[PDB]
């Protein structure tokens, strides 16, 4: 009596091809596919392509499933109910500025300027002039200029101004003060909140402007070394790729990355029970256990 | 033209598909669009997601020769080993059909 | 298996292509030489499976500064790239400095 | 770095160092071409056994 | 014209015997955040050529945006009309739907 | 029966695969050579059993 | 393939033709001399394709 | 640094084992210490039982082509002579199954 | 790489003996941590001898 | 967690002017936890997991 | 367990008190690792002073 045809699940040879959407496992694990009915299948062949409705799919029309992505910014949920993977060519909406950082090394041998009415164009009346750029709700740029003026010993006043507001007032009061230690370490006054102007009916971008990790220890002349913010203008999709840890990421035209899901692997408590279903897929059933999903990073996978 | 002038007789339109490898190769060096590829999505040369042209130049055929001359050696052995199953399926049938 | 032979034969062909490319670009101006570095492959067993191209790096040393005479040319002597934009909006970084209007 | 105008940058390709690596890449190719011959001849006999 | 308001003018340019339009056909008003507020549908009649009965159609500027996207562009146009044609090919798809081109 | 030859046929295949891998890895930088070693096997009988 | 050699050989021939032309036109009156500019060629892969 | 001074930032620790030839191989150019290899036995470059480092240098590959191209011949002849037992066994079993 | 660790060609971090305080001198028995090359400024040091 | 007491032993050491000081061998018999990665069957009949 | 070689002509530390603040008043600093019952590690430095 023929008892039963068994399989042999040792690993094959990894052959490189050079195509974009091809992936291959090196240890135990299976991709988890669905189709138009909800019948889950498990597979090992990794020839994936797109379709008319832009979902990742194999060469016979079975959708590649994974963990979905949502949030602001979009994050991958760790263990959610699995969904099909889509790559939308829709544009990215813009994001408004909420925080900005600006390190600065001031000069410890810089004398106090004599023209004590603090002007804007009369270039004696300030020591250092720096600029940052922020983005409004629509995506328009606003230039926030900062002026650093030494007032007395180890004390620097900071004045702020907007340069793209056409109805801009000239500021007459100081935005903040910075007091320095005897050694050259920042102590207090390390942050400020400031709201920029208004153009084209957009929202007024309010943001924090913390001056953290600054120093003042006779470093030649004055300079800024690290300026950044958390905002961006819009864009549209230019490329997609599959990283080495499973997450698919799309690259847009405004130098940003956006995750779109990650490929969930499945490892079984017992092989040799998966009934074959024609094409390059298997089918989990009794005498094989439950699916035992997981991620491709770490664990047993 | 002969009167210090220029006329514009049209602009070449390119097309871009949501999915390649669904384009059916029809006859000559020509593809045709169908299902599992999408709609045409015409566009201009420069702006958008479409590359730029080049005058006075063509494009070759990307076929490696050394990479293709070492797959014939594998395909010939695959054929000659598949042919050794018909040998056994004929020999067992010949020895079955002549016992009685 | 044919695999140990064919992976080596595949990886010794990119090693000739990246030398032929360096030879053919012996007069391009803002060009940097390249090289290929390899890495072996092992499954769970003890015998090797072949070889794998780990990535083609680049050599970012500075070339010689060649005089031309034209007015709109710039050359850099240390780190730093010119920043140019496309017609689309994509930013790009370059080292060649032949400019026009 | 500095900026020198009126001048361009050359290619930094050393022709003598690349006319030597061709001789050692061609021998690697020709030696790996002798494993395919052995794997082909040790399938020829297993085909022509019977 | 002013902030977050645009004016759309329509013209037909195949029959040259039409009215030169200077009257504002419609206006598009955008949100303070950058989506379409209201006024996305227009009705437009065309001219008559070669004695055929003219065409009145709805026109929808739905799902637009105004968010400083570089310059202006169009991304998706469609309508549901066609010229006559004759059969050249037929085939059977993967769900039994016989189609003909 | 066939096992005395099948064992030798299987043991002379890794003895080609390790040479093929040593040939193919002749240009990487942190590679160490590969050698294989054989040893016969016996049961409680007096004839051999292969390799 | 053959391309890395053959495009390089084709493009290092205009670099001799534009020198021969300038050597030949060494006495005409309106002539302005010239050189040629090259460019590398890269597909979506990482290995270059010529010039 | 800019002020004509220098600052250290680390030191590369080496490790030597009580027994080589027992480290498992993990794909790319790395090993993994297990049983029949031992514990780490970490140290520095100059002192102790560790050879010196040099910089601007890469270690080569120690595979001699003259000693591996003349083992292919011996392995191919061993394969071809082990194949010659199966042919006699086939012919004997054919005789035995079609006697009478 | 971009976080300025000494990392080999596949993506694994090269360990070593760390440094402590300023003026930094290498310990001999610490828990080995990966080497970083920070770009931060050197703080000054006041005179004590002449 | 609870503490750990242990006997540390400098057995079979030496001082005989051997250049500078270095520790040649060190060991202990405790281990951090881990999870199962393989099983095998020995010749005696036991099954052992690594 | 830990073996060690100690240099015999090594001088006495000329610093008069012992203190782990500076790297002066000891001859040798070495390490060992042990593990608690919950599994986590404890570094024990050992200081040899002649």
């Amino acid at each position: 009596k023929v008892a039963g045809i068994t399989q042999d699940f040792t690993d094959g040879t990894t052959t490189n091809t050079g195509r974009g959407l091809d992936v291959a496992i090196s240890q135990n694990g299976f991709f988890r596919l669905v189709d138009s009915n909800g019948s889950v299948f498990y597979s090992r062949n990794g020839q994936f392509k797109l379709d008319e409705n832009r979902n990742l799919v194999n060469m016979q029309g079975m959708q590649l499933t994974g963990y979905p992505a949502t949030g602001t910014p979009p994050t991958i949920q760790q263990g959610a109910n699995p969904a099909p993977i889509t790559i939308p060519n829709t544009l990215m909406a813009a994001k408004s500025t909420t925080t900005a950082s600006m390190q600065i090394n001031l000069n410890s041998t810089d004398p106090v300027p004599s023209k004590t009415p603090f002007s804007v164009s009369d270039a004696d009346s300030y020591n250092k002039k720096g600029t940052v750029t922020v983005y409004d709700s629509q995506g328009n740029a606003h230039d926030m200029n900062v002026y650093f003026v030494k007032t007395k010993d180890n004390e620097w006043a900071v004045y702020t101004h907007d340069s793209s507001d056409p109805a801009a007032t000239a500021p007459t009061t100081a935005s903040t003060t910075l007091k320095f230690n005897e050694n050259g370490i920042l102590e207090s006054g390390g942050t400020v909140n400031i709201t920029t102007g208004t153009i084209n009916g957009a929202t007024a971008a309010t943001f924090s402007l913390s001056f953290l990790n600054s120093m003042q220890q006779n470093t030649g002349a004055n300079n800024i070394v690290a300026t950044n913010q958390n905002g961006y203008k819009p864009g549209d999709l230019v490329s997609y790729q599959i990283n080495n840890d499973g997450t698919v990421v799309g690259n847009y035209s405004n130098e940003q990355e956006q995750v779109l899901g990650q490929i969930v692997l499945a490892n079984f408590a017992n092989n040799e029970g998966l009934a074959s279903q024609g094409d390059n897929v298997w089918a989990a059933t009794q005498a094989s256990g439950v699916a035992l999903l997981g991620t491709a990073g770490s664990g047993n996978f | 033209y002969s009167n210090e002038q220029e006329q514009v007789l049209g602009q070449i339109v390119l097309a871009n598909f949501a999915n390649n490898e669904g384009l059916a190769s029809q006859g000559d060096n020509v593809w045709a669009a169908t299902q599992a590829s999408g709609v045409a999505l015409l566009g201009t040369a420069g702006s958008g997601n479409f590359g730029k042209l080049t005058n006075g130049a063509l494009e070759a055929s990307n076929v490696d020769l050394s990479k293709e001359l070492v797959n014939m050696i594998v395909a010939q052995r695959n054929y000659q080993s598949n042919a050794q199953t018909i040998k056994t399926q004929d020999q067992i049938l010949n020895t079955l059909v002549n016992l009685r | 298996s044919f695999s140990q032979a064919v992976s080596g034969l595949n990886a010794a062909a990119t090693n000739l292509d990246v030398i032929g490319n360096n030879i053919a670009n012996s007069a391009t101006y803002g060009f940097k030489s390249g090289t290929a570095s390899f890495a072996d492959m092992f499954a769970g067993s003890k015998v090797g499976l072949g070889v794998k191209v780990a990535g083609i790096t680049q050599d970012f040393t500075d070339g010689t500064t060649t005089n031309t005479g034209r007015g709109l040319d710039v050359a850099i002597s240390q780190n730093g790239f010119f920043r140019l934009v496309d017609s689309n909006g994509s930013v790009f970084y370059s080292r060649n400095g032949q400019f026009k209007l």
